[PDB]
């Protein structure tokens, strides 16, 4: 096993963990965004209105994405615990 | 006492076995009590199933002539010695050897290793641990990646000091449910460990 | 038995060879259990214990051999000390890059989960392991042990009261650290104050609200982009490592 | 060598693995509290296994012990036939997945019969199965305690009230919920029922 | 157990979750607005007369909600420790 | 192994249990901190368990021990006489619950008298209401120091001042509330009494 | 111990909680909207003389209060540790 | 096995719990640092401990091992002579309500003597008082530092400089404050005071 | 030790902690006061020209109090150190 | 009893205590960041210890082992001759007050010598002066890092940048002004000057 | 320590922080004065200070620790 093999698994790691945690949080960001425009609009400076939407939307996101993400990691699990006997020389 | 247990460990499966398990109890979440004495168990069993070939050799060899008062404590003691003397050679690396045939600096063996065996057991277990450590982080990596989403989900709602690893634990557990976790990484160790 | 008498004889390089497997980075991890270290350490001593002399303690000082192996044990903990700080340089620059992302919240108080270092310190830990395992390096140290044995052998075993080189050692430990990091750390810091200027121009963003989330999806970025250098930033650190061991055993 | 014995052949090849797995992954479940101590927790186990083993113990003191109180033989057959009732009870509940790997690894000879006709390759196959369950049943009974960490946390939130660790405040509603629904009898009937055939 | 399954366990899981949120929350974000309505009207830039309403709501709908958020939860603790010994296999 | 076996006897055939978890939980009830050590406390807990088996332990030194300094039997009946009291014991505090799921689980035989023929059914009923009756303790325990976090919480937020972390700023509120209503008597009085009929 | 005095306990609490934090803040929420007067008097768009005058009156009220909240606090916690051993069972 | 006993009887009788105790409160009530360890903390306690037993060690060393330097007797009456004075020495410092409660608990016989007849009832009220005044003591060792963390947190936010955590600002000035009052000897004075007659 | 000493504590407390916060922060908050008078004479809506100047009387009046203030809060925690003993009981 | 030994018998008579009580306060000190891991700073501040205790065991075994590498004489005075040399080391670090306070608390008689003839009474005295003097190089190396935060946090809440955590800023700068001015030669001199007498 | 000593490193890091915190934001409160502005003010200003900012900051650490065998006493 080659340092550049280990370069190899932790750039499919980190891909994985930086493009699943926008498909995460992107929306929870929009939304906080948008109450944001909502806070803007009339000066209401407020602390909560802008967490709670965040919230009901990552757990609305997590609901709706759910199976598909599920699936994706399930197959790089996959992938890694087949390959590991044979990136082991 | 300790001397039996001892040369069990180091020519036979159970240290990488025993690593990869560690690493998995500490790769699952921060979990502790599977008590690394049903740990020391499970790979203890594993060991046995995988030399079963090379204790087979060595009760057709050894024990199965020496049920009959034969002899004791010579020659037979180097026929048993031969055949998990090629096993460990099957599986350390060039590098160990070439390494301790030039720390022993005695007469050159480049053919199989010194027959006092002494310098072939390090060898061996540094091979192990190199492979264990391997295989260890290899299994490590996708829980990484969940510790890393958890807590970079629990940040970004703002939902700070709730201590990602309680929650994490979890989607551990059901994602190593799922790709059913423990007969994909005792396959992986015992078909790793020998030709297939 | 009737034939322990030569196994023991020396018994000296056995406690040498054991303090430095015990505060190894990769060896004494506690991943590897006791029983194996200690057995390893045994096996390492009956190849390595040809062409070395003895100094036997045998009996005489009521217990001598005792200061002759706190003596060895010095030395082989200061090897194994001397190459975990060079672990700990990854260590500190992915905990820098953690705490600058927005994952150590857990400083200010005290009751916690703590500054959380398994997801990001346990990362760059294994990057460090296997690279390390990789190159000669886990290979390298037990050939400078062996000359250790030649250098500084046994006796009156002329210690050394050199620690204060590798008690100033986390010292360029953290410098090392840094250079690690300094590509990423100041985009981060840009970040942030990119982020805080928004929060400048039009108020009540409030950024545990937005700002975060931003962080979090660029720092994870920024450790991806930075992973792409880590090799040719790791090949002359481990290299001046290994070379800081050859000097602290090979001198004196 | 007896301390690589006894807790390893009894303490895997009967219910213990499963059952201590569940009740740690309960005790982190829970409120984040240590201190079951893991000790009343092995003990505890140790308990439900002999409760649960009662029939296969019984079944092995009627086939082994009954007529060796005799001084019939020693070191021989009758520890196969002591063999046979726990090698049909771990039958009885490894996944038929790992019981195919584990032939599939060994290569030997095709057995005819289910088992195979040594106990070591039945043992990590027992293994392997008793741990995908506990980890099946010690996910299960998790879930609605990180329903009431995540109502907690949310609530401390969006009472602009962060910085409290909502652990510290869900271990009481933790534990109140695990007592309302009666919480241990519930999961000792679940290892004890999920266990065995009713 | 099928992945399905899983979805399933994290479905029921989630939508509780979000569910129990929403109801002990939304009175306390809406009673914010409220405040922030009293803010603006007269340029009262506060910031704790936002805070205390708040947590009184919060806390009288805990109250209030109680007992019958409680059963919900009984009887949902109760269906998965029921369902458990089926859904293993 | 004997050695293994008989802390986890202690601890589950006694009060041990009941008593070190309340105890657990007070260490998280209370202020923040660690380390009364669980070490002073596992010992703390020991003499409560000795003073409250005081007349268990009287009951069965009076019906083994004090016939058994004069080697009168050994490893036989005199095991089951000294059974019998912590029997009845153990029956005395079990909920009708635990004991009815057991009796269902095992199946062996019904039995007219209300004591479980073989002691491993009667041990983990015992101690599943054990822990039912700790937690419940340790919940009623913790209700006031939850409030009194809030409270402070609550304050701190009030004067804006985010970030100071209540738990740290409670930690003497707590200690102060739990010596001025004399703390450790009122529990220590709790545990010891209504673990017996008094 | 029925769920219907898992919930008496806790409106106990949540009460006494209520009213505490109320007793405690109620006058510091007050001092804030007058320093809000004194802001909208003249157009002071200040940050921190809205603050200094709250915490000098939430000490001022703990001191005040102080011995009978306290009082309160100790017979309640006197109420429950004497009720423990009948509500057990 | 040792490890078992030596805690419980020599630093649950002795000064240890209050000490201890006191010092983590102090690890706490000083800035958010941890490690002074509990390992220096533990033997610098323990060193004060036998500093404050040193007339109570003086006087069993009179009492029971002066004459047994000459192998008089063993495991007999003589251990009772060793027990009285660390009895009453244990009575000095339990307060009355909790002798009076466990007296109340145990029921057996009204013993005139001040000394519970058994230590086994002794024991566990000293206990309690030792927590009870342990509490105390950190607690009032407390309050300055909760000053200190309030004036701070006070002035930042003052500052309209929220989110500087005024706890690790705090932590030196703790420091500072903690060594010009001298800190640790008024402390360890306070202990050694408070636990003695002067 | 009586909850009525408890009190006479925390009055000491915080009457210490109210008068040391006191002494710190009003000359700042009157700094702030004068800002508010220069950005209201002209009309200058500004943010910080307010931050500046109160934070430098702030560090004046600590390097200037200083010592006395020192002394004040060492002989308190002297008198604290000295009597708890006695108040033990 | 020799795992305990080690601390309290050696850890606490040399310099280990206020090295690693410094090097806590400067990890905590240093950036908000953990891990340099209280077992790198434990060898670290080892390492350091052996460096100062140099001469003070270059004398014991001048005075001890040397003429007892030839069986001379075992577990009597020569442990004595050789408690001096460590004694008079421990002397000249305790400050007067603390010897005062414990020869005050001891009573026994006065010891003509300024040294406390027993070592039991000048070993925590030493501890005792030496946490003082380690607070105080902890405090003073705090100094610039709380220099640091404040500066940073009032320029980042002077743009109006709420909620960004100066401390998240100011680790980099922490570390950076660290490492300029060279941070580790400068600490640790400090700490083996401030220890000697040069 | 002698409290005044330590009230005299203390006035020392409390005029030390008032200098640089001044040097740092008074051009950017004169330049809100004379009105994104300010902030390119502070980068000007932290980039033309450079080098004798940090040196002088270096001197007084150096200082510092230097000086802490001597005021332990």
């Amino acid at each position: 096993m080659t340092p550049e093999v280990a370069v190899d698994l932790f750039r499919e790691a980190l891909w994985l963990t930086t493009v699943l945690v926008a498909i995460l949080v992107v929306p929870s960001l929009l939304c906080g965004l948008l109450v944001a425009m909502f806070q803007a609009a009339t000066q209401i400076n407020e602390q909560t209105l802008s967490f709670l939407p965040r919230l009901l939307v990552m757990l609305v996101t997590l609901i709706v994405i759910g199976p598909w993400l599920l699936k994706i990691f399930m197959e790089y699990m996959l992938s890694l615990y087949t390959s590991i006997p044979t990136l082991i020389g | 006492l300790s001397f039996i247990p001892a040369f069990v460990m180091l020519m036979t499966s159970f240290t990488r076995i025993i690593i990869v398990f560690s690493i998995l109890r500490q790769a699952l979440g921060l979990q502790q009590t599977p008590s690394n004495q049903i740990l020391t168990g499970m790979a203890l069993f594993l060991t046995m199933f995988i030399m079963a070939p090379v204790f087979d050799r060595v009760n057709q060899d050894a024990l199965q002539p020496y049920l009959a008062e034969k002899l004791s404590a010579q020659d037979a003691v180097a026929k048993a010695q031969v055949p998990i003397k090629d096993f460990m050679l099957a599986q350390t690396r060039t590098s160990d050897l070439e390494l301790f045939m030039r720390l022993s600096k005695r007469t050159d063996i480049p053919t199989p290793d010194a027959a006092p065996l002494t310098i072939l057991v390090p060898a061996f277990v540094i091979s192990e641990l190199k492979t264990a450590f391997q295989i260890g982080f290899m299994i490590f990596i996708p829980f990484l990646i969940i510790d890393l989403v958890v807590a970079s989900v629990l940040m970004a709602m703002g939902m700070m000091m709730l201590s990602p690893l309680i929650i994490s634990l979890p989607f551990k557990i059901m994602l190593f449910v799922l790709v059913d976790g423990w007969a994909l990484i005792v396959g992986t160790l015992a078909g790793s460990f020998g030709g297939v | 038995i009737q034939i322990s008498t030569w196994v023991a004889s020396f018994m000296l390089p056995m406690f040498r060879i054991v303090a430095l497997l015990m505060t190894m980075p990769v060896i004494g991890t506690t991943l590897v259990p006791r029983r194996v270290r200690l057995y390893l350490a045994f096996a390492i001593t009956v190849v390595v214990a040809p062409a070395l002399p003895a100094m036997p303690p045998v009996q005489a000082l009521d217990l001598s051999g005792l200061l002759l192996i706190g003596e060895q044990i010095i030395i082989g903990a200061g090897m194994g000390l001397s190459l975990q700080m060079f672990f700990h340089i990854f260590v500190i620059a992915g905990q820098i890059i953690s705490t600058q992302m927005g994952m150590g919240f857990a400083s200010m108080v005290d009751p916690t989960n703590g500054v959380s270092s398994a997801v990001i310190g346990q990362f760059f830990t294994m990057l460090v392991t296997l690279l390390f395992l990789f190159m000669n390096g886990h290979l390298v140290v037990l050939e400078v042990l062996v000359e250790s044995f030649t250098t500084m052998p046994v006796g009156g075993g002329l210690l050394v009261n050199n620690f204060w080189e590798l008690a100033n050692g986390l010292g360029w430990a953290l410098s090392s650290g840094l250079r690690l990091v300094l590509p990423a750390i100041t985009a981060l810091l840009i970040i942030n104050i990119a982020f805080g200027v928004m929060t400048r121009a039009a108020p009540q963003l409030n950024i545990f609200s937005i700002g975060f989330p931003l962080t979090l999806v660029l720092g994870m970025v920024i450790l991806w982009m930075s992973m792409g250098d880590i090799l040719n930033q790791y090949q002359p650190i481990a290299s001046q490592a290994l070379q800081s061991l050859r000097d602290m055993v090979r001198a004196r």
